[PDB]
């Protein structure tokens, strides 16, 4: 099941060779609805199984499978599944592949844009996880840290000032290797993140 | 309209000519691929066509390499004068193509570089065989037998081996004869640099 | 002069060991105004020399030197120099180091935020250069392409709709390896760039 979970991304990917390309019409039996349909067939069972699972292996499998499915399906096109996805969504924020990282960061972006009760009830949990994402690591690429900055900004904008005032100093302190890392868009955006956090806390 | 190489006098001459080309266009017409050689019956610009051709030629070429506005306006007025229905002979557009190619390989100044690219692309969309014969074939000939050589345009100025590939990528994007003959010649050079030469990045870039 | 130009970044950098750090006061003869002052001493002469230069080598030296100086000095803190910098600013958009790339992209961002006559008169020149920046290349990192996307958005916002309508299809067409590259923040932001360009052109 672990191998199947890590290989389960294959079901949902682009082809670049078999779609209803302009010109050709005899290309294949193309159906664009495969992505969404597959998500609607996979997600629900996966999440029910994850909430009905105990150990390292099988829960890691469920997280990896649902993440590798959600990574290729557009996050904004899968809305009804977001609510039950929020637990595994928060789960998928710590694992080696930056692909699932960018995917789950995008999905929290869309969720906090749409959902706010989940964000308000789960901010005390999400914030240090985004902090660890923003920390330099063998798994946190410069782009991954940049995306953690973007999600930090988005969740600070969505969450009311009450919780955001309580989570200003940690972001201001645990970002020093991000506004001084190898790339500079990472540095510029970390400077901007620090400044925006400081101005939101001071006001 | 007096011969001059001074930046101010030549620049004002060129920007004046930029309005007389528009007046001529509005009075007579513009190019079609069937009207590439057909001239309009009568005008006074025909009596001055040699003078404007000469001033544009000396404004782009036989001029210093530090001219950005002068050479940009030069290639722009060259292209605009080409844009008239059969008022310039294939010899004139051949000379203009040669000027564009020489001044684009000699100077790296991205002003003159991209302005000559624009002129060559407009000639390509208005003159298939002309550009393919003068510019494209020459550019395909600059590249040598072996990879990682200095493409010696002239005694001093040289371009990179990938410069020819980039120029090929620039135009021939909508020119049937150009693109087909370019694909054929690039395949020929791919085969040649794989057989008589031992290169990987050149084969990769060509394919 | 080429070696001096490529080494000329050293004059303006952070130290991380000799500044007026909190606590210590006997650290050094610290002056924070070194960056800006150095820029004001360097830029002008550099640009005058570049406009008074002909060849590959010396002009490349002037571009590299001014770029390596502007990269460490904050772009928004050097305002009066932007106007004369715009030619070399446009020049610095094609060279191997992604450091100068991010720096010059940031500087065009600040310029087009402040200057608009330069942007309107130079859009027909800048747009295909940003397109080549957005193209995958041995010198265009995924972050570099992301920044080219950001500058494309910023210049499309600043430039009026007249020129922006003329530069919609090229951005929509020459971005296919960016919304499908290895990273996905690059992919997500290229999707967003394509969508915003399409909606701006269609309206």
């Amino acid at each position: 099941g672990s191998l199947v979970s890590k290989l389960f991304e294959v079901f949902v990917m682009d082809i670049s060779s078999l779609k209803k390309f302009k010109g050709i019409s005899w290309n294949n039996n193309v159906k664009i609805l495969y992505k969404q349909k597959f998500f609607g067939d996979i997600f629900q069972t996966l999440v029910s199984n994850y909430k009905n699972t105990v150990d390292m292996t099988i829960k890691c499998n469920y997280l990896t499978a649902l993440s590798l499915v959600l990574k290729h399906t557009p996050s904004q096109s899968v809305g009804p599944f977001i609510n039950d996805l929020f637990p595994l969504l928060l789960q998928a924020l710590d694992m080696p592949d930056p692909e699932v990282r960018v995917s789950a960061l995008e999905t929290l972006k869309d969720t906090t844009d749409k959902h706010h009760t989940l964000i308000t009830e789960h901010v005390s949990t999400i914030v240090p996880l985004l902090l660890s994402l923003s920390l330099p690591h063998k798994y946190n690429s410069v782009s991954v840290r940049l995306i953690a900055l973007q999600l930090l900004e988005m969740i600070t904008t969505v969450v009311p000032l009450n919780y955001c005032l309580s989570y200003q100093d940690d972001v201001l302190s645990a970002l020093i290797p991000v506004l001084s890392d190898k790339k500079r868009i990472i540095r510029k955006q970390c400077v901007d993140t620090r400044q925006v956090y400081y101005e939101l806390g001071q006001i | 309209l007096i011969n001059t190489s001074e930046v101010a006098k030549l620049k004002l001459l060129i920007m004046n000519f930029s309005f007389f080309v528009d007046s001529y266009i509005d009075l007579f017409g513009r190019t079609s691929k069937e009207s590439l050689g057909t001239p309009v019956p009568n005008n006074k610009m025909a009596e001055y066509k040699d003078e404007i051709i000469m001033i544009l030629s000396m404004a782009l070429t036989r001029s210093s390499k530090a001219e950005v506005t002068i050479r940009t306006l030069s290639v722009i007025q060259f292209t605009k004068m080409i844009k008239m229905k059969g008022f310039l002979t294939p010899e004139e557009v051949s000379l203009i193509i040669q000027y564009f190619t020489e001044e684009i390989l000699t100077d790296n100044n991205k002003n003159i570089y991209y302005a000559c690219l624009e002129g060559l692309k407009t000639i390509s969309e208005i003159y298939e065989d002309l550009v393919f014969e003068i510019s494209l074939k020459k550019l395909l000939d600059l590249l040598p037998d072996c990879f990682e050589e200095k493409i010696r345009v002239n005694d001093e100025e040289n371009i990179h081996i990938e410069t020819i590939l980039k120029i090929i990528l620039d135009f021939t994007t909508s020119r049937h004869i150009l693109v087909k003959e370019s694909i054929t010649f690039l395949a020929t050079k791919l085969n040649r640099v794989a057989k008589i030469s031992k290169s990987r990045e050149y084969c990769f870039l060509l394919i």
